[PDB]
């Protein structure tokens, strides 16, 4: 029963438009608790979880104050990535970042991410060890680099291993009744005609959490991947997920297939038949 | 270089024509983040539409999701219409509360 | 909880 905790980072250049907005998230497993915007009226950390209210103010100006300083850092870092690659001085150019890490049932570190991309490709990252970097192409090498050079990894190994896991443990914590809770999927069928000939067979799951959900379809219980129809994993709105399954088969042939539905919060997978 | 947008327009709970209901139109996968979703009735576009706050996956792709309160009806129409620079135009997916 | 600040750009 692993946990995580992640913050996404984009800073996007606006060439003659000002300086470039940059928008970070913070997640705590599916869960949005943490937002900032460089293009607010507040220019704050704000909450957007029940549970990160119950901080106090101290954190509120800490947070702002860390959030506020990466922006900084990564607004040369799109005027560096520019000079590396050759690029012209016209164009929107997107740097993102993701760091976070991963926690043990018990709250052991397991993993920790810190790593960008440039222009949706791999720029940086910090490998598995945290004591070493992946440079994509060249000018990540130049990183690669500097930064072996200024010990970036020895100081963000110290805040993915003590740090990060330590503020999940809390949020964790304070986040018990929402967090540790699992959904389980409502699951439904519906069934279309697309012909006389032959009719489309759905299969839903709503009102679930985590989204890690699993759903297949079974011809006279053998696993069918030929004609189906599998849409992503989609926020329903409330904190809860939603997806399906749709199969083509032809008219009266509905009683051979099932569909299968493997949920955390369901001890045993759910078999679906028509009606 | 660029991804196009995946879009899904759907509600939070059941439709049921008469019972106030949230329209969602989900985007994803596209690059970069400048997206332009807007929520349609009776092809007009709807005001006071909320999104939630710029995201990606560990894959780098964004993500977003735009909805507002809406109360279906047999007699009325929704889609989302969604614009990105992949697109030489914009584009219209109307919502089946069956997909 | 974000990180502290890395004073070292790219
Ligand atoms: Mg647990």
């Amino acid at each position: 029963g692993s946990h995580s905790m992640r913050y996404f980072s984009t800073s996007v250049s606006r060439p003659g438009r000002g300086e470039p907005r940059f928008i970070a998230v913070g997640y705590v497993d599916d869960t949005q608790f943490v937002r900032f915007d460089s293009d607010a009226a507040s220019q704050r950390m704000e909450p957007r979880a029940p549970w990160i209210e119950q901080e106090g103010p101290e954190y509120w100006d800490e947070e702002t104050g860390k959030v506020k300083a990466h922006s900084q850092t990564d607004r040369e870092n799109l005027r560096i990535a520019l000079r590396y690659y050759n690029q012209s001085e016209a164009g929107s150019h997107t740097l993102q970042m993701m760091f976070g890490c991963d926690v043990g049932s018990d709250g052991r570190f397991l993993r920790g991410y810190h790593q960008y991309a440039y222009d949706g490709k791999d720029y940086i990252a910090l490998k598995e060890d945290l004591r070493s970097w992946t440079a994509a192409d060249m000018a990540a090498q130049i990183t690669k680099r500097k930064w072996e050079a200024a010990h970036v990894a020895e100081q963000q190994r110290a805040y993915l291993e003590g740090t990060c896991v330590d503020g999940l443990r809390r949020y964790l914590e304070n986040g018990k009744e929402t967090l540790q809770r699992t959904d389980p999927p409502k699951t439904h069928m519906t069934h279309h005609p697309i012909s006389d000939h032959e009719a489309t067979l759905r299969c839903w799951a709503l009102g679930f959490y985590p989204a890690e959900i699993t759903l297949t379809w079974q011809r006279d219980g053998e696993d069918q991947t030929q004609d189906t129809e599998l849409v992503e994993t989609r926020p329903a709105g409330d904190g809860t997920f939603q997806k399906w399954a749709a199969v083509v088969v032809p008219s009266g042939e509905e009683q051979r297939y099932t569909c299968h539905v493997q949920h955390e919060g369901l001890p045993k997978p759910l078999t679906l038949r028509w009606e | 270089i660029q991804r196009t947008p995946k879009i899904q327009v759907y509600s939070r709970h059941p439709a049921e024509n008469g019972k106030s209901n949230f329209l969602n139109c989900y985007v994803s996968g596209f690059h970069p983040s400048d997206i332009e979703v807007d929520l349609l009735k009776n092809g007009e576009r709807i005001e006071k539409v909320e999104h939630s706050d710029l995201s990606f996956s560990k894959d780098w792709s964004f993500y977003l999701l735009y909805y507002t309160e809406f109360t279906p009806t047999e007699k009325d129409e929704y889609a989302c219409r969604v614009n990105h620079v992949t697109l030489s135009q914009p584009k219209i997916v109307k919502w089946d509360r069956d997909m | 909880i974000y990180f502290s600040p890395i004073r070292v750009t790219f």
